[PDB]
């Protein structure tokens, strides 16, 4: 009977890594074949803290592809989310703001970490100076590596923390 | 209705798979054919959980549904609206309620819903609290719908606010006010009553009250704070220290995650930028000085180390650039309020707080010293350039021993931004310090190549602009990297060690000789290398072999013997742009250097260099490497023989084709490549081929002509004005009467260049704006003014009483406008300059116009600058050979010219030219002059130490034999002071040796020639 019970859902562009993402989360591996994501689906993930395994919720949502427009649904309800970007293209950081005013129409407060993903690149376009618009908006960021796993608990961690606001949650 | 609640009580929780895929069958295809409420409202009467994205729907189909509406269905859904509005339970319920309304009154703008009137009536009065806070949430996200439609109701808000003033209570309300205006603060009245205030205590207490409850309440609070002030606004000005100092004493309070600092700071930096002289009124600095000082030296409630205090650190190898703790943002804010306010006096008032930030015995205390020197390290110097430029010599090397080990580092870092920002104090007391330096660093090979890569950055960077200087420096530096030259390490240890030695390469130039035999093995082993893993420094090892061809030449034909083929062999492995980088430049300077030499390599590369551009990557930015590849061809003009013959029509007319581009940069490098086929044609030609191959070149160069043509006037920009005029004028400058056979250019392509210079230039406008990025734009257009200094001469000395020659009188009212006392002494400078070449290169006919300008030269007469207007000093002495007959007019006026001011000498350069011009005009005629007088005066302050043009002067006067011998003992003491010196041109032969055999000079040795020269 484990009591802490926490959906996670995660937004972000149709074929922008979080696929990829949550799969990387289940086990650690990448595949090669690129299918576009559609519909949802629930990948229930429990992880080690000092209260022991707790469980949380995904929910797979992508696909711009069917004519109903079905996008709006699942952003109620969750209390907790995280926004993907490209770093080898613009029309993602434009496409913040995007995500931010329709984040804050569902829900007037709720912790998001800005995460970019295919960092694994060498070379990197997104160049650090540009990265200013969470910081005036009070948006907090971690970075993501495709390869390394870097950060692989640390944003959950500090979902963690939002969570609870005691500083005594540890690995 | 029924059948869709089913549905939500069931799929809210977490859905299922078939009812995910369902969806059009769940959505049940709309089937829209009136649907006033009934399937398109489901009367808005249910659990509030489904009805927010019940509302959601009806949202997004109304945002089209709007094309048959009846007028019966907007009093039914504000009425509605309404009655959500007296019906609330839940806070999420109200906010998705409020966003409806907000997002309904998209349209039919103003002249409608006088109830939203009455309910701001109601809301102002609101005794019930409740219903208050709803109204004031309501009215706020209403005005975030339309930004500044209702103008007139600014006031009567101003006025709401009033009401605002008056209620201290809950934080509800308090959160629904700010946020109000937070919207309101786009408006910019700046016209308003000034009488606007009580806000700030309001705000400090409901940051007060958010401290326990919020932190990013209050954080909205002050970005809401930040956007109010944009504009001359009339009270924010005079009472603005108080809330700094609030906003920083309860900083005070640590227990606060960091955002609090995060958003302080960036404010304050705000209302820094915004104006900064209200500190010149009050002492305000130095309580901002004491509040920071712990931030800089700030410690973690539990000790926890610190994320630089690891000792393997072996994450992130790429790069980090993380600055989201509080001593980063902390010190670019203090250093930002050091550089935006001028001098003056601001640093001497802190270095007594200076010296006290020097107490440095706990570590705290040394990263708090090491982070002033920061902010003290600023672009300009002027205070540590006249006291204290060596300020902290020691103090500096103080920090070396430190336990800690990141006291090193940040003194690493500070002298990397002393080295790129404070440019003359690279040259200073750093006689001792660099080998200790360089020691202690060689000296910890634990594998950390993060401080060995900041090392390498922060160091061997300066020291490449001195270049006479290094030379004592070169054995030392060597048992440097030779420290960890050629080990077993990190692929990264192995790039910074090329990297480096090709910075002492660059600075070392061709002073490499004493050492470099023991570089051969290094250069042989690593050039010898290659793997699956090795390509950054391969690649890094090839641009610094580049390096090394470009700086030393021929002393390395037995090094470039090899390296035809070795490289060139190592880039069919992998196909890669990224790998190809540079590889161009190498194989260039090696045919450069060889002429015919290439000729076994010369097909194979010409493929590979075709497959380069032909590459569709880009048919700041990702196409700079097609840059790259245009700048190989540019070294094509310096030494190709005539192997690009067939080459040339292989690449041009693509590379034509490569003239128009949106990307700037590649324009330009088009352009500068354009800018070098002048020179290749014209080494070809004059290397002497068989007359056709003339013909066909000449047919080229025709054809190219126009190409540049059309770019005299047709470009509308700003960047590349500056390229197109220096690849006009080195495109004459490689040619002659050759490019005169269309009698288009002659006159037409003159007067449309002078019309394009200073007014009517298509440049110059002001109607237009910016409303894309802009950049730095330092007006650059001032110095094209210079640069236009070298447009003239192209070609200029062509015509020699031509049908165009006396063209220049078209531009010539305008110099007068360069002449005139209102401009500056560079201004002056270039006039005079550009004069010039216009007279020098033409006769007679610009004989009589400089000789009625004569008087204009008269007036600019001697000036208080060193150098300037020593142009028309020798020019005067450049007509004087020319004209003839003009020169004859006016003999009164050539001699003298003010001769007294030679008493006035005090630079070189304007004794030089008045010699030369006297000599000059003594040498034009056989006729009577000063002869000994002025003679006997300039030989007195003759000696002729810079006079880098005028050896053709001195070269003339000799054995030149109006009078005779003159003043033979003058010229002869002077010669003897001369003596043997640097390298010199054919000047000093025949130097008046043998006229020797005179009589007197012979029995009077002048003072003792035996001293040096017993016998010659
Ligand atoms: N092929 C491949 N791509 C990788 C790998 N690691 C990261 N990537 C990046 O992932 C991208 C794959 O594209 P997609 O299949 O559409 O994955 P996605 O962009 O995340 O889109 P979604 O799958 O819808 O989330 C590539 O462009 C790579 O930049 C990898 O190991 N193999
Ligand atoms: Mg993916």
């Amino acid at each position: 009977g484990e009591v802490p019970t926490f959906k996670l859902v995660l937004v972000g562009d149709g074929g922008t890594g979080k696929t990829t993402f949550v799969k990387r989360h289940l086990t650690g591996e990448f595949e090669k074949k690129y299918i576009a994501t559609i519909g949802v689906e629930v990948h229930p993930l429990s992880f080690y803290t000092n209260f022991g395994e707790i469980k949380f919720d995904v929910w797979d949502t992508a696909g711009l592809e069917k004519f109903g427009g079905l996008r709006d649904g699942y952003y109620i309800n969750a209390q907790c989310a995280i926004i993907m970007f490209d770093v080898t293209s613009r029309i993602t950081y434009k496409n913040v703001p995007n995500w931010h005013r329709d984040l804050v129409r569902v829900c007037e407060n709720i912790p998001i970490v800005l995460c970019g993903n295919k960092v694994d690149v060498k070379e990197r376009k997104v160049k650090a100076k540009t990265i200013t618009f969470h910081r005036k908006k009070n948006l907090q960021y971690y970075d993501i590596s495709a390869k390394s796993n870097y950060n692989f608990e640390k944003p959950f961690l500090w979902l963690a923390r939002k969570l609870a606001g005691n500083p005594q949650l540890e690995f | 209705a029924g059948l869709e609640q089913l549905l939500r009580e069931l799929l809210l929780p977490d859905t299922e798979r078939i009812r995910r895929a369902t969806e059009q069958l769940q959505i049940v295809l709309r089937a829209p054919a009136a649907l006033p409420a009934l399937c398109d409202l489901l009367a808005s009467a249910a659990d509030p959980q489904i009805r927010q994205f019940a509302a959601v729907l009806t949202r997004r189909r109304l945002n089209t549904r709007w094309r048959r509406l009846a007028a019966e269905q907007r009093e039914s859904l504000k009425s509605l609206i309404l009655t959500a509005l007296q019906r609330e339970t839940e806070h999420c319920v109200s906010l998705s309620l409020a966003q409806l309304s907000a997002t309904i009154f998209r349209k039919e703008g103003l002249e409608a819903w006088p109830q939203l009137l009455q309910l701001l009536q109601h809301s102002t009065h609101s005794p019930h609290s409740p219903e208050r806070e709803m109204g004031l949430l309501l009215l706020s996200v209403v005005v975030t719908s339309r930004p500044e439609a209702f103008q007139p109701h600014h006031r009567e808000l101003l006025r709401l606010l009033n009401e605002t003033l008056g209620e201290v209570g809950s934080p509800g309300l308090l959160f629904y006010s700010l946020r109000t205006l937070t919207t309101m603060a786009p408006y910019l009245s700046t016209e308003d009553v000034p009488l606007a205030r009580m806000l700030v205590p309001k705000l400090i207490m409901a940051m007060q009250t958010l401290i326990p409850i919020d932190e990013a309440k209050a954080c909205e609070a002050l970005e809401a704070l930040d956007e109010l002030l944009e504009s001359e606004v009339p009270v924010i000005t005079p009472y603005l220290s108080e809330v700094l100092t609030f906003c920083l004493e309860v900083a005070r309070n640590v227990a606060l995650g960091n955002a609090i600092r995060i958003r302080i700071l960036c404010c304050l930096t705000f209302l820094v930028k915004v104006k900064s002289k209200a500190l010149l009124k009050n002492r305000l600095l130095p309580p901002l000085l004491h509040t920071l000082f712990p931030i800089v030296a700030a410690e973690p409630p539990p000790g926890q180390l610190d994320p630089e205090d690891q000792d393997s650190e072996e994450e992130e190898l790429e790069i980090e650039l993380m600055g989201e703790t509080p001593k980063h943002f902390a010190v670019q804010v203090v250093d930002m309020l050091a550089l935006h306010l001028p001098p003056e006096k601001l640093c001497p008032q802190l270095m007594p707080m200076l010296e006290e930030a020097l107490r440095s015995e706990s570590p705290y205390q040394r990263k708090a010293g090491l982070l002033v020197l920061a902010v003290l390290s600023d672009g300009a110097g002027d205070h540590i350039r006249q006291r204290l430029l060596p300020p902290l010599l020691q103090i500096v090397c103080k920090g070396l021993e430190d336990p800690s080990q990141v006291v090193r580092n940040a003194a690493l870092f500070a002298l990397g931004q002393f080295s790129e920002n404070l440019q003359p104090h690279i040259s200073s007391y750093s006689r001792e310090v660099m080998p200790l330096l360089l020691a202690y660093l060689k000296s910890v090979p634990l594998g950390h190549t993060h401080h060995l890569a900041k090392a390498c950055y922060a160091l061997e960077n300066f020291v490449e602009n001195l270049g006479p200087k290094v030379q004592p420096y070169l054995p030392e530096l060597m048992e440097c990297m030779l420290q960890l030259l050629r080990n077993p390490s990190s692929p990264r240890a192995k790039e910074l060690a090329v990297s480096a030695l090709g910075a002492i390469a660059t600075a070392a130039q061709a002073s490499l000789l004493p050492y470099f035999p023991a570089i051969m093995e290094h250069l042989r082993e690593f050039l010898l290398t290659g793997r699956e893993d090795l390509q950054p420094v391969q690649i890094q090892s090839l641009e610094t072999l580049g390096v090394l061809a470009r700086a030393v030449g021929e002393p390395m034909r037995p090094l470039a013997e090899e390296c035809c083929q070795l490289g060139l062999g190592l880039c069919d492995q992998v196909d890669d742009p990224d790998l190809r980088r540079c590889t161009y430049s190498l194989f260039a300077a090696l045919s450069g250097l060889m002429g015919e030499g290439l000729a076994p390599h010369l097909e194979q590369i010409t493929t590979l260099m075709l497959l380069s551009l032909r590459s569709t990557e880009g048919i700041n930015a990702f196409f700079d490497e097609k840059e790259d590849t245009c700048a190989a061809v540019g070294e094509i003009s310096v030494n190709t023989s005539v192997a690009f013959l067939p080459y040339m029509e292989s690449v041009f007319e693509e590379v034509f084709k490569l003239l128009e581009c949106p990307h700037l940069n590649v324009r330009k490098a088009a352009h500068e490549a354009l800018g070098q086929f002048c020179c290749a044609l014209h080494k070809a030609c004059q290397s002497c081929p068989s007359e056709p191959n003339t013909a066909a070149l000449q047919a080229a160069l025709a054809r190219v002509v126009p190409s540049y043509m059309q770019a005299v006037n047709r470009e509308r920009e700003r960047q590349v004005v500056m390229a197109v005029l220096e690849a006009l004028t080195g495109v004459l400058r490689s040619c002659g009467t050759l490019t005169l056979k269309p009698p288009g250019r002659l006159a037409e392509l003159c007067g449309v260049l002078k019309a394009v210079l200073q007014r009517k230039t298509a440049c110059q406008d002001t109607d237009e704006e910016e409303e894309e990025e802009d950049d730095d734009q330092a007006e650059y257009d001032a110095m094209l003014l210079e640069h236009a200094g070298e447009a003239i001469p192209a070609l200029a000395a062509a015509a020699g009483g031509d049908s165009f020659a006396p063209f220049f009188a078209g531009f010539l009212p305008l110099l007068v406008c360069k002449t005139k006392q209102g401009c500056t002494v560079a201004e002056k400078s270039f006039a005079v300059g550009t004069l010039a070449e216009t007279i020098q290169g033409l006769g007679a006919a610009s004989a009589q116009f400089v000789s009625r300008l004569l008087p204009v030269l008269l007036s600019t007469a001697q000036e208080a600058d060193p150098e300037v207007r020593s142009n028309a000093i020798f020019g005067m002495g450049v007509l004087a050979e020319h004209g003839g007959h003009p020169a004859q007019e006016h003999f009164p006026k050539l001699l003298g010219l003010l001769f007294p001011l030679l008493a006035r000498e005090r630079h070189d350069r304007v004794r030089d030219n008045i010699c030369g011009a006297l000599a000059r005009l003594l040498m034009a005629s056989p006729t009577r002059k000063p002869e000994p007088q002025v003679l006997a005066a300039l030989l007195h302050a003759l000696p002729l130490k810079e006079d880098l043009e005028e050896w053709v002067t001195i070269g003339r006067l000799f054995s030149f034999l109006d009078q005779v011998i003159d003043v033979a003992p003058e010229l002869l003491r002077i010669c003897s002071l001369i003596l043997a010196d640097n390298k010199i041109p054919p000047d000093t032969k025949a130097a008046l040796l043998l006229l020797l055999t005179f009589q007197a000079a012979l029995g009077s040795l002048p003072v003792d020639k035996a001293q040096e020269l017993q016998a010659v």
